[PDB]
RNA sequence: GUAUAAGCAAUUAUACAGCGAAACUGCGAAUGGCUCAUUAAAUCAGUUAUCGUUUAUUUGAUAGUACCUUACUACAUGGAUAACCGUGGUAAUUCUAGAGCUAAUACAUGCUGAAAAUCCCGACUUCGGAAGGGAUGUAUUUAUUAGAUUAAAAACCAAUGCCCUUCGGGGCGGUGAUUCAUAAUAACUUCUCGAAUCGCACGGCCUUGGCCGGCGAUGGUUCAUUCAAAUUUCUGCCCUAUCAACUUUCGACGGCUGGGUAUUGGCCAGCCGUGGUGACAACGGGUAAGGGUUAGGGCUCGGAGAAGGAGCCUGAGAAACGGCUACUACAUCCAAGGAAGGGCAGGCGCGCAAAUUACCCAAUCCCGACACGGGGAGGUAGUGACAA
């Protein structure tokens, strides 16, 4: 194949790359006027 | 983290043998230097033997020879307009080996007006092939860098003409 | 550092010069194709007995070697270099035997005013001027323009001027100076080129014995004309 | 890609081409002499340089940009059986676009500089057979 | 002085002016001397170029500026590049309007000087020096790179620039302290040189005494003499003077210049190169008295004045040159020649010509190691041109030599227009001029030279006397050896040879006998001979058949299908074994013929006649015989066994010739 | 090479002179050696190449490069620091602060006595020596040209001839190869070198004011040579098919283009092509990791780490473990603010056991400004009923 060097995703688990950072959710917002906002965006 | 060994590499046959020695000296090779248009930046490196090689990183000016008249000059450099290597680099205006670029035209067309006499670009001895004398007319020629850069520490080379001028024309319209 | 026995085995040392054995210092002639000069003083000539000894010989300016004096214990003196000791007045040059070993001879100054040399090569130098490299590192400028590679050159040693040349040929007599048949006097008869790397000489003896040695290993001695006085 | 040139021959002059012979009784051919076709790895038009060992063989994938596998056969002896035993050598060699490549053919090679991992060699002379597959057998 | 330029530049900084606000950084950076050409090549040629608005405000100081890091000797190294690169860099980066001012700068007391007034000469200018001579060295240098720098826009700096060069000529050569006022002139002559050739549209005729007082007075009387070595500077403005239209009359002015020019090409002991030098001065001279209005404007002085009384001194001291040494170098050959051609349509009477025509023959049957076919081609045009002079109906033995000439030329030449031109110096020979004879010639070569349909209509015209005969003969022998369009031309030529061959022996009285035997000995055995080396077997067969028309027709003269080749093969074996042959026929026709047989039981055939005429033929022949043989060993590796087989066969025939000769 | 030590030791013409601590400058420490999970033709050994690269030291030669608008000029070159003297801080040793000096072979610039200098040509010539004509280094990098008798090479080659004669005769740079070596022009470099150095003798011309004058030491551009180092070509491992498929899972095989490397190279980045290896034994697995010197035995030669990862620094040669930098793991001093640091050898290892904590670089050998300084190889010595 033309891509061995990185050129095709690769969907492998790396094993060092594992378990770097825990998700710390920072939103200030209730997250009903975000998706309200999102269906209220420019379209409606 | 850079090396030129060829240990890591799988054998002729296609086999991995593990081979684990260590990186020496010899086999050192250093990192890149992205040659860019700027004010004159250049960095030495003394190499093996003490020897001096001056890695350049900003260029301004660098000489061109329109060797076929028998003349050179230095000039500035506007700005990368296709490169064989990467699309990046043209992209990046990396100034490398065998890049072509567009350099000013003003001391060259100073020296034929000098020369042979008549105005170029605004005898039978004086005669120009006409995409190069639309090159003039807009000032801005089309030359190739063939000095390394890197290791030479000078963007020099040879101003394009004929065959590889209108090859380099088809290939900047692809 | 090497010991006695890993010593080459054509300068020689007896089996009471200790475990060691000095290595020669870098100069003209190759490391395995060389003797120093502390072996030439201490252990052939035995003018002297100690490393201090030949140290404060070599340290007062009474050792020369083909024309300069040399201070250092260890400059290697390998090939037909000639020692000149002015308090004993003597000439010596170094030959080689039948054996392949280095023989020393007695030459007082008439031939012992000259060298004779190798041709290693032949270039222009700076300037566009031809050079001349003999085996002796030694370097001619402004040459003879018919002296080509494998020459041989009687050198004046005074003003250093090309006095002779001798020509490479095939019925011209030699000296051989490596290789397993290593220091057999005889005639080259046939030269073979194979061409694309390491053509031989056919070299007999004056005595009916044929061999086959590689010309980087001849050295042009002269076609009969014994230029220097080999041992009797 | 770029323009490919010969290095240091001044092509649009308005007031030719350099290949050098290799020597070692050798002959350069005619496309390689007027063809205008251009590598740097050939030995009559580049700069790559022919010393050292002088090999021959018999290409056995000639299916590959300007380079051939050659099947080195030989005879072994093994002390054990007293007996001579057959071993194929697999080497590699810049074919230039000079000559007219045939497979089975037998082919003489000389070692050059190092041009790529297995590349180490460039064809010198084909002589054309009538060699067969991978069945054939025969030491040279 | 570099610390006096950086106080100075403060100072001007101090004067704080909008002006030079914001340059002042380029100001410092072209002053510190280890950023010189990087501060220059982005001062001009850079983003930040100086603004047109306060230009006239920053340009004097940065001229100041220039003109002192110009000067400076302190930081230069040696060589071009110490120095003179710079100044050179500095006036190739200037501008036209800034030269001016900076030239105002550089010429201190001699900005305002005159040189000629209404009258010719300012002595009272040159008896007083405001200069002191190493000064003025640097002022020329400084003028010579501005000059070669600027090209055609020193038209608005002529009457300054002329002042200037001229005053420190004419001091030198008041002078002629040596080595300054030495390089002074040779480097006022250079400017000037390239100042004539920058500037044709000045009018320089207001004065005339300064090139006089230049030239006449110190070397005319010794210019041969020093001249035979090589070119000079006032050799180069004699050069570019004949180049250019206008400036020419200036050598009518001296009249013993241009007899002087010749007498250095009379000197045979030249370098070749003042000789070519010299020839090219009168190949632009001549050039010029040959062009249209533009140069007709000067044209009639020209003709009237410069080559009028001295042709006959040209071509005597050309004669001189071209019988003078046995060696001649081929660009010295080409190029006289070349001055020849265009020297004859400019004069139409002269002394010399009878001269001019015997050395016109003498280079034409010079051999063609010494002489070109391109230069052959060359001497024919001249012939063309010089032989319409009436001369030839005196000195006979003249006319009948340069005659044997053109025919000997018809055979030799390859080139259609120089066989045109062949026909034409034939037309002018009837012309001139056995008239109606030669015309008959002229018709021939004509309908020769014209295409197919009129050629063959040429061979069956003359189809259907001696110096008639002659070139016909020659172009006869030509057109045998032409191979092959049908073939056509060679079968026709072969007939006419016959129908000439059937003339020759027809006519059999005895002076005629001798002559026409001579003729036809040494211009036809020969072409045989050669005709026999050609490998065109279409040539081969109608040499075989000509030479059948020879032997059958002749024999009183002294010196004379595979089953039915070698039919013909055994009884010559035969023919030879009854007479054993002449040896230069074996040699030279036989041989090469069965050669060609074995190169393309014919073979065998072949050598075993080789072998019997190798018994026949002369041993140092055979010498060289058997040396090309064994080279065609050594050479040809596709016929071993055949060249083998020839070898056994022909020593062989060595052995019996040795028994026999016992 | 640098001495004004406020250091000694003196005088018979007084800058210095003999010895000379400290200090600056130059060299040196790519090993002598220690430990331990191992390396199964990749190392290694023969055998080649470097026309693909580097090299301090070695020895040999070596460099013609002026003038060129400062001129109403310039003509014994600059500035810093150390050692030193004095003022201190802290618990903390050059951990060091402030102040006052002075030298260089340390760091650095560097037109000038002059109307010439130096290369090439050379006509005329009394070997006369020359009238007068052209021209102004090196290193880097690029471009171009030459790198060699003509290219109308239609030459030379058939000298098989031509001409005389007595007919006997006579006359007519290197390589196998390279764009190699080398030379020349255009410019280019924030680019070098082209001796502002030291010791010793001291002689010729006599403008008695100097002008010339030798031997060395140190230094410097190029090219050799040496010592090396780096890759690199054909052959050669022990055993096994309960190892027949392997590689493309760090590109696997090409070619082109560049980057970096001292240089070549998928060594790496783009672009596209389709491979390459294998029953002649690939690949895997096992770990038990010799060559040359030929009567013989003897003799000689033969990966990873310095508490742990990671990065950097000097130098001709190191990824030195010598240093530093941050993280981690330890440990020490303290006035609790802070500071420096990491190895080997010996004894016990039951409560009961057993070969020196020896001497010198004396010889061989090594490193230095250097005859003199310094060497953990080397020898000398002591113990022994294990034997013999």
């Amino acid at each position: 194949r033309r891509a061995s060097k990185g050129r095709k995703l690769r969907y492998t688990v790396h094993e060092k790359l594992q378990n770097f950072m825990a998700p710390e959710d920072r939103r200030s917002w209730e997250e009903h006027a975000i998706d309200r906002l999102f269906g209220t965006l420019f379209g409606q | 983290g850079i090396s030129r060994d060829s240990r890591h590499k799988r054998s002729h046959t296609g086999a991995k043998r593990a081979f684990y020695r260590k990186k020496r000296a010899f086999e050192l090779g250093r990192q890149p230097a992205n040659t860019r248009i700027g004010p004159k930046r250049i960095h030495i490196v003394r190499t093996r033997g003490g020897n001096h090689k001056y890695r350049a990183l900003r260029l301004d000016s660098g000489n061109f020879a329109w060797g076929s008249e028998g003349c050179t000059r230095k000039t500035r450099i506007i700005g990368v307009v296709y490169h064989p290597s990467n699309n990046e680099l043209v992209r990046t205006n990396t100034l490398t080996k065998s890049a072509v670029v567009q350099i000013d035209a003003a001391p060259f067309r100073q020296w034929y007006e000098a020369h042979y006499g008549q105005p170029l670009g605004r005898a039978a001895h004086g005669k120009v092939d006409p995409a190069l004398e639309k090159q003039f007319e807009a000032g801005r020629l089309y030359a190739i860098i063939s000095s390394r850069p890197g290791q030479s520490g000078r963007a020099d080379g040879y101003i394009l003409e004929g065959e590889e001028l209108a090859f380099y024309q088809r290939k900047l319209h692809k | 550092h090497q010991k006695r026995l890993s010593a080459p085995s054509h300068w020689l040392l007896d089996k009471l010069s200790g475990a060691y054995a000095p290595r020669p210092s870098t100069g003209p002639h190759k490391l395995r194709d060389c003797m120093p000069l502390i072996v030439f003083v201490r252990n052939r000539l035995k003018y002297a007995l100690n490393y201090r000894e030949t140290k404060a010989i070599m340290m007062q300016r009474l050792v020369k070697v083909d024309g300069k004096v040399r201070t250092d214990i260890t400059y290697p003196a390998g090939f037909m270099d000639v020692i000149t000791i002015e308090k004993t007045g003597e000439n010596f040059r170094l030959i080689y035997d039948t054996k392949g070993r280095f023989t020393v001879h007695r030459i007082t100054d008439e031939e012992a005013k000259y060298k004779l040399g190798k041709v290693k090569r032949v270039q222009l130098g700076r300037g566009g001027v031809p050079f001349l490299v003999t085996h002796d590192a030694r370097t001619i400028r402004y040459p003879d323009p018919l002296i080509k590679v494998n020459d041989t050159v009687k050198i004046d040693l005074e003003t250093g001027k090309i006095t002779d040349f001798i020509k490479f040929d095939t019925g011209a007599l030699a000296m051989i100076t490596g290789g397993r048949n290593m220091g057999r006097v005889g005639v080259i008869t046939h030269r073979e080129r194979h061409d694309g790397g390491f053509g031989i000489v056919h070299l007999k003896d004056a005595l009916d014995n044929t061999f086959a040695t590689r010309e980087s290993n001849v050295f042009v001695i002269g076609s009969e004309k014994p230029w220097i006085s080999l041992p009797k | 890609r770029a323009f490919l040139k010969q290095p240091h021959i001044f092509l649009n002059s308005k007031v030719r081409r350099w290949y050098k012979d290799v020597g070692l009784g050798f002959k350069t051919p005619k496309t390689a002499i007027e063809g205008h076709y251009i590598d740097k790895k050939c030995p009559f038009t580049g700069m790559v340089s022919i010393r050292g060992r002088i090999l021959t063989g018999r290409v056995v994938s000639t299916k590959m940009h300007r380079t051939i596998i050659i099947r080195r056969e030989y005879l072994h002896y093994i002390p054990k059986y007293n007996r001579y035993e057959k071993r194929h050598k697999n080497l590699a060699a810049h074919v230039s676009p000079a000559f007219r490549v045939e497979e089975g053919d037998m082919v003489v090679v000389g070692q050059c500089r190092p041009l790529s991992k297995t590349v180490r060699f460039n064809v010198l002379r084909v002589l054309p057979r009538t060699g067969k597959s991978v069945k054939k057998f025969q030491k040279f | 002085d570099i610390e006096l330029q950086k106080l100075a530049l403060k100072a001007i900084l101090t004067w704080k002016s909008e002006g030079i606000k914001p340059y002042q950084e380029h100001l410092e950076y072209l002053l510190d001397e280890a950023r010189f050409k990087n501060e220059l090549t982005v001062l001009f040629q850079g983003d930040n170029k100086i603004l047109p608005e306060h230009r006239s405000e920053v340009i004097p100081v940065l001229l100041h500026l220039l003109y002192g890091r110009a000067i400076s000797r302190k930081g230069a190294a040696s060589g071009r590049h110490g120095l003179h690169a710079t100044r050179l860099a500095i006036i190739r980066q200037l501008d036209v309007e800034d030269m001016g001012s900076f030239l105002d700068i550089g010429l201190g007391p001699l900005r305002a000087i005159r040189v000629v007034d209404e009258q010719g000469v300012r002595e009272s200018v040159f008896a007083h020096e405001p200069l002191p001579p190493r000064k003025q060295v640097g002022l020329l240098n400084m003028l010579e790179a501005v000059i070669n720098e600027l090209g055609t826009s020193v038209e608005p700096y002529m009457d300054a620039l002329v002042n200037s060069v001229l005053y420190c000529l004419v001091n030198a050569c008041r002078k002629l302290n040596e080595s300054l006022y030495r390089v002074i002139r040779t480097t006022a002559l250079k400017s000037l040189s390239r100042l004539f050739q920058n500037a044709p549209d000045f009018n320089w005729v207001p004065y005339r005494e300064l090139m006089v007082k230049e030239i006449i007075s110190p070397r005319i009387e010794k210019l041969p003499v020093e001249s035979t070595q090589g070119v000079s500077a006032t050799w180069r403005l004699m050069a570019t003077w004949s180049s250019l239209p206008k400036a020419a009359p200036f050598l009518n002015v001296d009249k013993r210049i241009l007899p002087k020019i010749v007498e250095t090409l009379s000197i045979e002991k030249a370098k070749d190169e003042v000789k070519v030098f010299a020839l090219d001065i009168l190949k632009n001279l001549i050039n010029l008295a040959q062009a249209p209005e533009t140069e007709s404007q000067f044209n009639e002085l020209i003709k009237t004045e410069l080559l009028d009384p001295n042709t006959d001194l040209i071509l005597k001291t050309i004669g001189g040159v071209l019988h003078g040494q046995s060696d001649i170098g081929r660009e010295l050959l080409s190029s006289a020649v070349d001055t020849v051609v265009v020297f004859a349509p400019m004069i139409e009477v002269s002394s010399h010509i009878q001269d001019m025509l015997e050395i016109a023959t003498w280079l034409l049957n010079q051999p063609l190691r010494k002489v070109n076919p391109k230069v052959k081609g060359a001497i024919l045009l001249i012939l063309k041109r010089f032989i319409e002079l009436d001369d030839l109906q005196s000195n006979q033995e003249l006319q009948r030599k340069v005659y044997s000439t053109i025919s000997a030329l018809f055979g030799f030449f390859k080139d259609k227009q120089n066989r045109q031109t062949l026909a034409e110096v034939l037309d002018v020979f009837a012309r001139r001029e056995w008239a109606q004879e030669v015309s008959d010639i002229c018709r021939g070569l004509n309908s020769y030279v014209e295409d197919y349909n009129t050629r063959l209509a040429a061979f069956n015209s003359i189809t259907k006397t001696l110096d008639q005969w002659m070139p016909l003969v020659h172009n006869l022998l030509y057109f045998i050896q032409q191979p092959e369009e049908f073939g056509v031309l060679s079968s026709n030529s072969a007939d006419g040879l016959c129908k000439f061959i059937s003339a020759v022996e027809s006519v059999w009285a005895t002076p005629d006998q001798a002559a026409w035997i001579d003729v036809v000995a040494n211009i036809i055995l020969p072409a045989i001979y050669a005709g026999s080396r050609d490998p065109s077997e279409t040539v081969r067969r109608e040499i075989l058949r000509v030479f059948g028309f020879l032997v059958s027709h002749l024999p009183q003269w002294e010196l004379v299908a595979v089953s039915r080749q070698l039919q013909a093969l055994r009884v010559l074996e035969a023919a030879n074994d009854k007479r054993e042959f002449r040896s230069k026929h074996i040699s030279q026709f036989f041989i090469p013929l069965f050669e060609h047989f074995i190169f393309d039981g014919l073979s065998a055939q072949a050598t075993n006649t080789i072998a019997a005429l190798t018994l026949s033929l002369e041993w140092q022949q055979y010498r060289a015989i058997l040396r090309r043989f064994i080279s065609y060993v050594e050479s040809k590796p596709d016929w071993q066994k055949r060249v083998v087989r020839l070898l056994e066969k022909e020593v062989d025939a060595l052995r019996t010739a040795v028994a026999s000769k016992k």
